């Protein structure tokens, strides 16, 4: 029979039955499953430092963002994009293709076709759950202990005075695997005193670090996560073969394969310069990048006044509402550019979510 | 900041 996996070390965010204000630090903020009091109750240590207990039966206060640190894996599978084998963590199987699967990183990282609907297969014992397409679903940003975050020592600190003392600060440079069997479970820190080392952020449910300034850790499809209990769209190899004399390849750039970058530079070397939320600048061949997007916060845009097309465009992105009718032809301001490249536009006082093709720059 | 919830 099916049973619950008490996956200690799972990286979680708030769930559908959440009623605990901003204990987590807000929606999208990430925490670590420390332990299970019972099959009904779980204790989480949030990245902000607050440790608390939550429901994981009947009511569900938590969604699983990344189970990979628990080491749970689907032997006999492979992610057809990044070629992780076996898939560790949640398994995502394209329902509309023959024998195609993605890992969590690639799934939330918008690999494969966004209009193809996937099955979620959380555990080896799980029955597959058909989902809405990513393209019509809400995407939000993870926040907490990620590259660029400012941290202090956490509760499970057992590393003497490597940080120069309790309360002394450092910078997370990169999320790494504490071990081969537990990916995305560690954070490499460069302390303010020049010391540097790798620390547990999820491994065996341990929390060696605490945020004092959380960082963005990429975007995810919130409603596709199971309840607990500048862009690159080419193959790694095609990207590598294109970089032969236009920047080159170092593994430290892997982030780029699933992260939105801000084109802040061009250069004399017939190439491009991109910065990422990590804080990393990196150089590229023109063919490796695709725009996404052509708008900036503050840009004034006119809403499309062809109703047929805006209906098509908005429905295609799961954002149509008849209430939007009065906005046709109107000029508004780009308030925010979402991770799925849709635009939060302020128009007629109110704000709406638009397909970027449904507006034109004024 | 250890918090204890009850339900
Ligand atoms: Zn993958
Ligand atoms: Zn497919």
């Amino acid at each position: 029979s099916r049973v619950m996996v008490e996956g200690v070390g799972a990286r979680v965010v708030r769930g559908p039955d959440w009623k605990w204000g901003k204990q987590d630090g807000g929606e999208g903020h990430v925490g670590t499953v420390r332990s299970f009091e019972s099959p009904e109750e779980v204790v989480v240590v949030w990245d902000n430092g607050t440790a608390a207990n939550y429901r994981c039966s009947g009511a569900y206060d938590l969604r699983i963002l990344d189970s990979a640190p628990t080491g749970i894996k689907h032997d006999g599978t492979m992610c057809d994009t990044c070629r992780q084998q076996p898939i560790i963590g949640i398994r995502w199987k394209c329902a509309e293709c023959t024998n195609y699967d993605l890992c969590t990183v690639c799934y939330h990282g918008d690999k494969h076709h966004l209009r193809h609907r996937f099955y979620r297969i959380t555990t080896p014992g799980s029955e597959r759950v058909l989902l809405e397409s990513r393209r019509k679903s809400k995407k939000i940003t993870a926040r907490g202990i990620f590259a660029g975050a400012r941290v202090v020592r956490g509760v499970d600190w057992q590393w003497e005075d490597q940080d120069g003392g309790n309360g002394r600060r450092g910078k997370v440079t990169e999320i790494q695997d504490w071990s081969a069997s537990s990916p995305h479970s560690a954070a490499y820190v460069l302390w303010d005193n020049g010391a540097k080392n790798l620390y547990r952020v999820g491994f065996e449910g341990m929390s060696d670090l605490k945020c004092v300034q959380d960082a963005k850790g990429g975007s995810f499809y919130r409603d596709h996560c199971p309840v607990l209990g500048v862009n690159i769209d080419l193959d790694l190899e095609i990207v590598q073969s294109l970089q032969h004399g236009h920047g080159g390849w170092t593994d430290g750039m892997f982030e780029t394969l699933t992260t939105t970058g801000t084109v802040c530079g061009i250069d004399e070397d017939h190439d491009i310069v991109v910065q990422y939320p990590s804080g990393n600048r990196w150089t590229f061949n023109p063919a490796v990048l695709t725009k996404a997007s052509q708008f900036q916060v503050g840009d004034l845009v006119q809403v499309c006044y062809d109703l047929e097309r805006i209906k098509l465009l908005q429905r295609g992105h799961g954002e149509w509402a008849e209430a939007m009718l009065p906005t046709l032809g109107k000029v508004g301001r780009v308030q925010q550019i979402y991770s799925d490249s849709d635009l939060k536009v302020e128009v007629c006082g109110t704000s709406w979510t638009y397909n970027p093709a449904a507006v034109s720059k004024v | 900041n250890i918090i204890k919830n009850t339900w």
